[PDB]
């Protein structure tokens, strides 16, 4: 459902481990916004698949 | 401990001579 | 989409100049971690009073194993064998013989912690729901030879939490 | 068809012999470096015989392929890769004996 | 047959059948065929001795700027007249895609490493070694990973029993833990659950 | 307001009856509904955490060893069955039978 | 992260470990009383992240 | 542990709804009957 | 838990943690809920079913093939290049 | 039981030894040749379960049992006996202690042991004493040694007894200690050279000889006596001692009498005095060479030599400066026989 | 009828940093310090 959730990339730049830290936080932000999305559209209806 | 009794109960020779 | 974390550059401005350098000399962020640390002094600590008192813990947990009877007082477990035949760790092993009344039954049901995964398989396997994961979670002993369980074993186990055990699964099937 | 290293036997063998030399030189380090308290002959008539092993093979390709694997033990041992227990390891030292006679395996086990 | 079933895209497998068909012609002195699995996975063969050359090729611009190796897998098999079958993955950024080339090689025949071409795959040449037999040529070095340090077979050789021969256990006669067969308790229970009647009309090989 | 908090502590110090020997043990304090039952003694509360609710006492004569203050109580001593239930918060709504 | 073992644990019996996605998508439902749940969480988490 | 009354085939389940051993059908009355599981004989 | 404290608390933070507290859950969801009813699923219509049609798993089929050479003309891209993202739109820069 | 399998960790064997006082050097190399046997042990602590704990190991899984005894209850032994097929004997003592006065533990244990040897019907019983436990003036332990012996072979006579020829291993209270009068400074000899002599048997040999003696059934009531291939002056032999362990060499020769001045000086301390007036006696009284015996090679096994073995056994001693060294390096020590 | 958990509701949460401009100008650091300074040494 990726097709159904928005949420931003954070590239990093120099390429040094600091920039890598930033996108390790700045991409734990975005999955926060990513459980907004998920809570806010959580469809009823059966979760195995039907086929037995 | 072991549990299920025995496998083989193997047979043993007559105390009676000949 | 995409962001750009960093990038973003420092202003040459003669005011934010004498700022940075008076955060240089004058070390403001340090103090800022500092007095964040302070900060955590003052809230109350999360730590529980275990034994005295014991962490939250869900009606689906998994722990000790223990086969259960009927409220009849007869044992529930039939030898479908598949307990074994289902657990990745291959535990368990079933040894079935006849019941003098002819019923199906175990012989030497048993399993063995030191290989079992907890994955709870057995728990979902069960057809007639004999075996199942027992809430408790807390067995922890000595001597390796006390964790390869025998059958009496799990019908004590079984003997000791039924009421418990019982009340989870009253609690849980429905979501099954 | 591709062969590995050398083209027919011979041209093979003389690798071997030079893996022996360097072998050869290189255990009464090993048992010092190691503090290995093997008898220091031991090690060597010991490669001899692991030497001895192989001495039959016959194969092109397969005997240059034979030092390939024969070229990374000693490389380990010069890191001192491996260690006192790994080296020890082809002793066998904790081995029961198990004689070849048949009767002897006889009496002890069902045997294949 | 929509709610279960997945959809399967006509499309991807139309630009993925030409651009198979488009490398096909390119470069067809080894090629040998170019078959995309149903579900959008292009997937051409190789000569063993032209490993290098092709995916050169497959870095080097034309569409296929397919950089990094996702992997270099080494499936096996006993049967064929040679058993061993390498297999490489690779992704396209730009247009975002993958395929996967792959090749066969004997026990005993020396294919080169393919380190160069794909660049990060210094530590999968070593992978294949101790894990098979297969030896790549041009490669900087191979030794042993994922193993201790002796041990010998190599694993996955699709024989060779997953208990192995041996086992370590600490000794306290000559305090050292030390090699020994392996005794095995227990015994791996081996079940075959394996079940007649064939499931899958759609494929099943002729009878011949 | 400190004064209330350090009356806070003298209330508990004397609702708790000798805390000192719940101190030398239990390790402290406040106490709270005192509901029990199980094989001995037992105990139960209710404050302000969803880990600090539902506290416990280990009973004085135990099993069998003697345990109580300055003693070495067992994790496993605790009533088996119906109130670890409660006591998990696997039902903490549904009360100790 | 160890109230987040706590979902694992709610739905999924284990504190990690979940062997709970399936081939054929997921094992058991989740309970009822879990979303709101992860809501209170995960509005509050922000300041920790920040904080960190 | 009695034995029911039936006449006569009836179901077993072993009491538990959804909980029991899963259901089946007992087939005697005058005579003695069953069972998968639960011992619950219709011998009545 | 008192005004004498969580006022210099909040100061010493520069964040004012009463707002959250988030270091403890004061009273979250209850344990004990009411019973699950649960959803059905879309295929247990007993009036129309046929698994023939179903079925995934039997739709699977052998690779399409091409060449099998072991048995103008113009150039084409595996796939159409992708679009430069956008950048972020709200929050440009971090 | 009948045997099974390939002899290895997880191999059944018959044997259900039992062995006393495993706590000590013997006979832990002999639990672990039972062990590389798989075959069962209970070896049964007197001390405290935590110096067993390393005994662990040895077995696998259900085999070793520990269990509680006392030597001087009279059923306390008739606990770990209860089933053991075979019951062993490794129990001795160098200094005295006082609760276990020094002649019970040579005589009634021994005994207690053979008569419950006899009533449980166990298959076979063995025991150990020193090849000096032929009675002689000096020492009362091989004279004890020598009553609790004759006890057993007049309590369980078809019982086999060992008496070995000094055993020399890393963890032996005697290579180590001569390599540990260094620390007082010079070694105390009553006159140097020949005025004593000793031969010694590998550890290893001994423990190998004990099992393959259960191997053996012709080892029934013979009294096995164990020798290395090798004979050895005292004086060269601690000689070779300080020429393996590098240390300073200080020959310290002494009138008689003061040496024992000496051993009833350190007998004062509570805990585990160094040295002993019975450890004294240990000292001058040379071996007997008498071969005629029932012995080791009569099992089939060869002694290895010592001149091999000391310098594992010594490492320990040496100072950093020498504490790598090949052992071929300090020169095979003279025979003198 | 039946239930399972849809949301209810749910209000949005945060997630954006907020970093307070705690602290102030530079100037006033100098000048504080350095007023201490000749304070002291007067
Ligand atoms: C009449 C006029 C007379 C004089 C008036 C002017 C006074 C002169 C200016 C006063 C400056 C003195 C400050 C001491 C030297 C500071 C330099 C120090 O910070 O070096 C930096 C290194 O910083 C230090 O290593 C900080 C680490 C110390 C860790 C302890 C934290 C201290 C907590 C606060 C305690 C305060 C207690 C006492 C207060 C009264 C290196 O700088 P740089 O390489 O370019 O980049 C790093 C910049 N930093 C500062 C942000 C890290
Ligand atoms: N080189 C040698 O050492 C030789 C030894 N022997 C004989 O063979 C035997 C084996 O020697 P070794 O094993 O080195 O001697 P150890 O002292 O190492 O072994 C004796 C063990 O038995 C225990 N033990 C015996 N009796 C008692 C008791 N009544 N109460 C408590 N513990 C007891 C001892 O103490 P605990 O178990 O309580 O710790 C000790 O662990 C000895 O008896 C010795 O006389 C013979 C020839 C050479
Ligand atoms: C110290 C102990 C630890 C190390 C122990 C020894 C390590 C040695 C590792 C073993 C490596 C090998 O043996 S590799 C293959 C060796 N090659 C052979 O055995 C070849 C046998 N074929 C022969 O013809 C042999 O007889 C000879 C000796 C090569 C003949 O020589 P040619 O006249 O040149
Ligand atoms: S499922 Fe539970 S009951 Fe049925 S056989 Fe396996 S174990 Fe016995
Ligand atoms: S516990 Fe998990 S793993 Fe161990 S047996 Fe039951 S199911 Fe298989």
């Amino acid at each position: 459902v990726y097709d159904q959730v928005e949420f931003d990339v954070p590239i990093g730049s120099r390429g040094d481990c600091y920039d890598r830290y930033l996108c390790r936080v700045e991409e734990m932000r975005q999955s926060l916004r990513i459980i907004s999305q998920c809570l806010n559209k959580m469809p009823p209806g059966e979760i195995k698949v039907d086929d037995a | 401990y072991s549990t299920t009794r025995k496998k083989i109960q193997e047979w043993v020779p007559p105390s009676t001579p000949y | 989409t995409y962001k750009f974390v960093n990038m973003r550059e420092p202003s040459m401005d003669m005011k934010s100049v004498t700022d940075r350098a008076a955060q240089t000399l004058l070390w403001t962020e340090l103090v800022r971690g500092l007095g964040m640390t302070l900060s955590y002094l003052f809230r109350e600590p999360a730590t529980i009073n275990y034994p005295f008192e014991k962490g939250p813990l869900s009606p689906r947990f998994r722990g000790e194993h223990a086969l259960r009877r009927y409220p009849s007082g007869e044992e529930r477990c039939i030898a479908c064998k598949l307990c074994e035949a289902v657990c990745p760790a291959q535990a368990i092993t079933i040894e079935a013989e006849p019941r003098a009344d002819g019923s199906r039954r175990t012989t030497r049901y048993d399993i063995d912690m030191t290989k079992c995964i907890y994955c709870g398989f057995c728990q979902e396997a069960c057809p007639v729901d004999a075996i199942v994961e027992g809430p408790n979670f807390e067995f922890s002993t000595e001597t390796h030879e006390e964790l390869l369980y025998n059958k009496e074993k799990l019908l004590n186990n079984g003997d000791k939490w039924e009421a418990e055990i019982a009340a989870n699964i009253q609690a849980d099937y429905l979501y099954r | 068809v591709k062969p590995i290293f050398s083209r027919d036997m011979n041209e093979a063998k003389r690798r071997v012999r030079e893996l022996y030399r360097a072998w050869y030189r290189e255990v009464p380090n090993t048992v010092h470096l190691f503090q290995l308290d093997i008898s220091v002959k031991q090690g060597r008539d010991k490669v001899r015989e692991m030497f001895m092993k192989n001495a039959h093979v016959t194969d092109p390709r397969v005997v240059d392929l034979l030092v390939i694997k024969g070229k990374m033990e000693l490389e380990e041992t010069i890191n001192v890769w491996k260690q006192r227990t790994h080296i020890m390891r082809f002793f066998h030292e904790t081995e029961a004996p198990r004689p070849t006679d048949f009767l002897s395996k006889f009496y002890v086990g069902h045997d294949p | 047959t929509r709610p279960t079933i997945r959809p399967r895209n006509d499309v991807v497998h139309k630009q993925l059948s030409a651009f198979g068909q488009y490398v096909a012609e390119i470069l067809p002195k080894y090629v040998q065929q170019v078959q995309v699995s149903c579900f959008n996975e292009l997937e051409i063969f190789i000569h063993p001795d032209g490993v290098i050359p092709v995916l050169t090729f497959l870095r080097d611009h034309t569409n296929a700027q397919f950089k990094s190796l996702a992997d270099l897998t080494a499936v096996d098999v006993p049967t064929r007249q040679n058993r061993f079958e390498i297999v490489y993955n690779l992704l396209s950024l730009r247009f975002n895609s993958r395929i996967r080339v792959k090749t066969y090689t004997d026990e005993l025949t020396p294919i080169e490493s393919s380190v160069t071409v794909y660049k990060a795959a210094n530590w999968y040449e070593r992978e294949i070694w101790d894990m098979f037999g297969v030896f790549f040529a041009n490669h900087p070095d191979l030794r042993r990973i994922l193993t201790d340090y002796g041990f010998e077979g190599h694993p996955f050789r699709k024989d060779f029993p997953l208990s192995g021969y041996v086992e370590l256990r600490y000794d306290d006669e000559v305090k050292r833990v030390v090699a020994e067969p392996v005794e095995l308790a227990q015994e791996f229970r081996k079940f075959d659950l394996n079940s007649p009647w064939e499931a899958f009309p759609a494929y099943r090989q002729p009878p011949e | 307001m400190e004064l209330v908090q350090v009356l806070r502590r003298g209330l508990q110090q004397v609702s708790g009856h000798g805390g000192l020997r719940g101190y030398l043990r239990v390790l402290f304090r406040a106490n709270d509904v005192r509901v029990g039952t199980l094989v001995g003694e037992d105990k139960y509360g209710n404050k302000y955490y969803e880990d600090n609710k539902q506290f416990f006492g280990r009973h004085r004569w135990v099993i069998y060893t003697t345990e109580m203050n300055g003693r070495d109580t067992f994790w496993d001593v605790d009533g088996s069955m119906v109130p670890p239930e409660w006591h998990r918060w696997l039902h903490c709504m549904t009360d100790d039978p | 992260r160890e109230k987040m073992f706590e979902f694992y644990e709610r739905v999924s019996g284990a504190r990690m470990h979940a062997a709970y996605i399936r081939p054929g998508g997921v094992h058991q439902d989740l309970p009822l009383g879990l979303l709101d749940d992860i809501y209170e969480f995960s509005k509050n988490f922000s300041f920790r992240i920040d904080e960190l | 542990p009695v034995s029911e009354v039936g006449s006569r085939v009836i179901s077993c389940d072993g009491g538990g709804g959804a909980l029991g051993h899963p259901r089946v059908y007992i087939n005697l009355d005058k005579e003695t009957k069953t069972g998968t599981c639960g011992y619950c004989g219709l011998q009545f | 838990a008192t005004r004498v404290i969580q006022l210099l608390r909040n100061w010493a933070s520069g964040r004012d943690l009463q707002a959250k507290l988030q270091l403890r859950y004061q009273e979250i969801s209850k344990r004990t809920q009411p019973p699950p009813k649960l959803p059905v699923g879309p295929s247990h219509k007993l009036s129309n079913n046929y698994y023939c049609t179903r079925d995934g798993r039997r739709e699977a089929m052998p690779p399409s093939i091409v060449m099998s050479s072991q048995k103008e003309k113009k150039a084409v891209t595996p796939a159409p290049p992708i679009k430069r993202w956008e950048l972020s739109k709200d929050q440009p820069y971090l | 039981l009948i045997p099974h399998g390939k002899g290895g960790r997880s191999s059944v064997s018959g044997i259900v030894a039992t062995v006393f006082g495993a706590t000590g050097f013997l006979g832990r190399y002999v639990v672990n040749h039972l062990g590389r046997m798989g075959s069962q042990v209970i070896v049964p602590y007197r001390c405290e379960p935590y110096d067993t704990m390393h005994l662990r190991p040895m077995g696998d899984l259900g085999q070793i049992i520990f269990m509680e005894w006392n030597g001087k209850d009279k059923d306390s032994i008739r606990k770990v006996v209860e089933h053991s097929n075979v019951v062993i004997n490794l129990v001795g003592r160098e200094w005295e202690t006082k609760n276990f006065d020094f002649e019970d533990v040579f005589v009634k244990i021994p005994h207690a042991i053979a008569q419950v040897s006899k009533e449980a019907g166990v298959e076979k019983l063995i025991h150990i004493s020193h090849l000096n436990a032929d009675i002689k003036s000096p020492s009362r332990y091989l004279r004890s040694k020598a009553v609790g012996e004759k006890e057993v072979r007049a309590a369980f006579p078809e019982a086999t007894i060992i008496k070995p020829s000094d055993i020399f291993g890393r963890e032996d209270r005697f290579l180590n200690y001569f390599a540990s009068m260094r620390w007082f400074g010079g070694v105390p000899l009553i006159s140097l050279g020949k005025e004593t002599v000793k031969q010694p048997v590998y550890i290893v040999d001994v423990s190998k000889g004990i099992i393959n003696a259960i191997k053996d059934p012709d080892a029934k009531g013979k009294t096995f006596a164990f020798v290395g291939p090798n004979r050895y002056l005292l004086f060269d032999l601690v000689q070779y001692i300080f020429a393996v362990a590098y240390r300073p060499f200080l020959p310290y020769p002494l009138p008689h009498f003061a040496y024992r001045w000496v051993g009833r000086l350190f007998e004062v301390s509570p805990f585990e005095p160094w040295t002993t007036r019975d450890k004294v006696e240990r000292v001058h009284m040379s071996d007997m060479t008498l071969p005629h015996l029932p012995g080791l090679e009569d099992l089939g096994i060869q002694a290895t030599p010592l001149e091999l073995k000391a310098i594992e056994v010594l490492r320990r001693h040496r100072t950093y400066r020498w504490l790598t060294s090949e052992m071929e390096d300090v020169k095979p020590a003279k025979t003198v026989n | 009828k039946q239930d399972m958990p849809p949301p209810g509701g749910y209000g949005p949460i945060d997630y954006k940093r907020n970093l307070p401009r705690r602290g102030l100008s530079g100037y006033s650091m100098f000048a504080v310090g350095i007023g201490t300074l000749l304070f002291g040494y007067w």
